[PDB]
């Protein structure tokens, strides 16, 4: 899920060049927003 | 209500591992697809 | 041309173009969906009648301005779906 | 009872409201359009009517539920 | 029997008042009354909401100017105003 | 009576009673219904003005509900006002789009 | 000044809810608004059918009814049942 | 149990239910089961709400609820 | 996050308040709440301004879907 | 100082992002100066409600509950920052 609608005709491209390198960074992952893997802690 | 709702939100952590375990194994799966020998061999579509 | 010999005729009248013991019949078949023996004034069927055509009346008319948007003279089930929506009802 | 709302009557209101030509799944849209709004209302209407410990539906909770909804009416006793 | 009060009275001096030679249905003056109930509603609902919001236990006439400026448009609250300020101005004036 | 001192028609006391009893404050002030009446009073008078106008323009000497929903959904101020409500058997405004009309 | 929130009430609901998980302040806030909004509108529909109906008491009744009105099918009928069971223990306690 | 929370088991105000309910000019008397009623339906809805928004925290691996989430 | 500058949309503010009385004061909650207000209207009209072009068989929003969507939500 | 003409401040690329928020892909130039003239009627309509209750208060600041209350009476109910 994400907030923004992506631009696939770009990422399409670049999986399409290096479908290897694509998968060997994490592969689709880069979709679920930002991996922050941290607590917000937003209220002080 | 609430007994039904940690059911339900329970069910729904079982959704997640699901998930969770489909994008696991479509890496694997795209990490076994595609070897560093095919990247090697890149068909550049030099304009023809 | 009869058609809008009709819409001359029915934008000047006022009296109510459905008639009386289907709608009540109707009203009386899904309120008996929520309490069985219910009893309805008169009146209550005659406000629900005027309220329903009002409302109908309105959605056509917005369904008649989506219609003329799209370029046609024909309305359609997209566009009253679409009236619907971007009233906020749907 | 949702027959009873014939083509000819879902023609004369859209002719009030304008429309010069119908298709033919109008009718069908509209009966279905109509049976939520009736729905709503008359849900409103008996809910007013149970709380006032009534078995009768007065005009006055009709008055009350289309005023709950935005759709005030006059003439009515409102 | 049932002595229930409306403004039907008032309605027909005040037709009388503007208009002398016309008369009212009975369907419309149900709807006058209905109107008018109506808009006392809304001006009082809008003059309670003001007075919790400035923690006053009174509704004045300033609540009510208010009000009427907030709920109706530019020329409409602005004739409104005047004739309210002219009734309350005379109505003070004397006693 | 209140509304005389006033010069109004409308009733002081009656408002008053209305406003008391409606559970709007605590305590009510003397220059809110006087006021509040004068209010009401200017907008029927307006609605009945132009209903009468509306009346006469179709010949007739009574105001009937069609004579009310034209004043009101012809005057601009008004419409705005009762943008929400509905008049039994009041109708609707004839109203035929242009590139409806025959050719 | 003390000013009144009903932002412990949340932690609490929270805690019982989702132990492990924390609230922002806006989100506190946004909270705080809905909780006020809804008394509003509860209160004020309850005054409402009083009014229509000649009383000058707010019983539970009134409330339920409104809970009815306002609430869709599901939400209504679990908030009926918690407002019920909780008014029922409260009197017998 | 002093409170009248804790004798019907909740977690909102009992007291300052039944204050703001009587000093908000609503009805001239207040029932006694009435501000027992609603706050048990404000706290359900509260609870209901901050369910889904945990779970939505939590999809998006966040420890803290924010507007967003909401 | 808003997408209107901050300044000129206070100056803008500051500008329409200037006709309904002179020299006012505002809270800068005030004018965060506007900003607020004002994009999320902006955004449900574009949503409708955009079913309306898609509606016409098309995909460019022009001015006559704004009217359009202003006219059937009731707007003047 | 008197402020003149600041309409303009809604930059194109600001209404461009508001569209794309909106889900719009192509955007016609007139849209622009609609959009101006939209929020323009809005604002107006909003801020004179949120002036008339800061002077009804008898006060010389326009607060946030003064906005939230003209918001809400317009059915655009605001959480977040009061209420």
């Amino acid at each position: 899920e994400g907030a923004v609608n992506l631009n696939w005709g770009t990422i399409m491209k670049t999986i399409q060049a290096d479908p290897y390198e694509f998968f060997e960074n994490g592969g689709w992952s880069f979709l679920g927003g930002g991996e922050s893997d941290d607590e917000e802690s937003e209220e002080e | 209500r609430n007994e039904t709702t940690n059911t339900e939100e329970e069910k729904e952590r079982l959704r997640k591992e699901i998930q969770k375990q489909l994008h696991e194994k479509i890496q694997k799966e795209g990490l076994a697809r595609f070897n560093k020998s095919d990247a090697q061999d890149g068909n550049e579509n030099h304009a023809v | 041309t009869v058609a809008l010999r009709e819409i001359r005729r029915y934008q000047k009248s006022t009296e109510l173009l459905i008639r009386k013991l289907p709608f009540q019949r109707l009203v009386r078949e899904i309120a008996q969906d929520f309490k069985t023996d219910l009893r309805f004034q008169s009146a209550a069927i005659g406000a629900l009648q005027e309220a329903s055509e009002a409302y109908l009346v309105g959605l056509f008319e917005d369904t008649n301005l989506c219609a003329i948007h799209a370029k046609r003279v024909t309305i359609m089930p997209k566009d009253i779906q679409l009236a619907r929506r971007i009233r906020g009802e749907r | 009872n949702i027959q009873g709302i014939t083509k000819p009557a879902i023609r004369r209101l859209a002719r009030r409201g304008g429309v010069k030509r119908i298709s033919g799944l109008i009718y069908e849209e509209t009966r279905g359009v109509l049976k939520v709004f009736l729905e709503n209302v008359i849900r409103d209407a008996v809910t007013y009517t149970e709380h006032a410990k009534r078995k009768t539906v007065t005009a006055m909770d009709v008055v009350y539920a289309l005023k709950r909804q935005g759709r005030t009416l006059y003439g009515f006793g409102g | 029997r049932s002595r229930k009060e409306s403004y039907s009275i008032y309605v027909y001096k005040v037709l009388k008042q503007v208009h002398p030679d016309t008369g009212i249905s009975s369907k419309a003056m149900g709807i006058m009354n209905s109107f008018v109930n109506d808009i006392f509603e809304r001006i009082a609902g809008e003059a309670s909401r003001l007075a919790h919001y400035n923690k006053r236990s009174t509704i004045t006439s300033r609540e009510i100017q208010t009000a009427v400026r907030l709920l109706l448009p530019g020329e409409l609250a602005k004739h409104a105003v005047s004739e309210g300020t002219k009734a309350v101005t005379k109505y003070t004036s004397a006693k | 009576t209140r509304s005389s001192r006033a010069g109004l028609q409308f009733p002081v006391g009656r408002v008053h009673r209305l406003l008391r009893k409606g559970n709007y404050s605590e305590r009510v002030g003397a220059g809110a219904p006087v006021y509040l009446a004068a209010v009401l009073e200017y907008l029927t008078a307006e609605i009945l003005e132009l209903a009468g106008n509306a009346a006469r323009d179709n010949k007739k000497t009574r105001i009937i509900p069609r004579h009310l929903q034209l004043a009101i959904r012809n005057d601009e101020e008004l419409n705005k006002l009762l943008g929400r409500v509905t008049i039994a058997q009041g109708g609707v405004l004839p109203n035929i789009q242009a590139v409806l009309l025959p050719k």
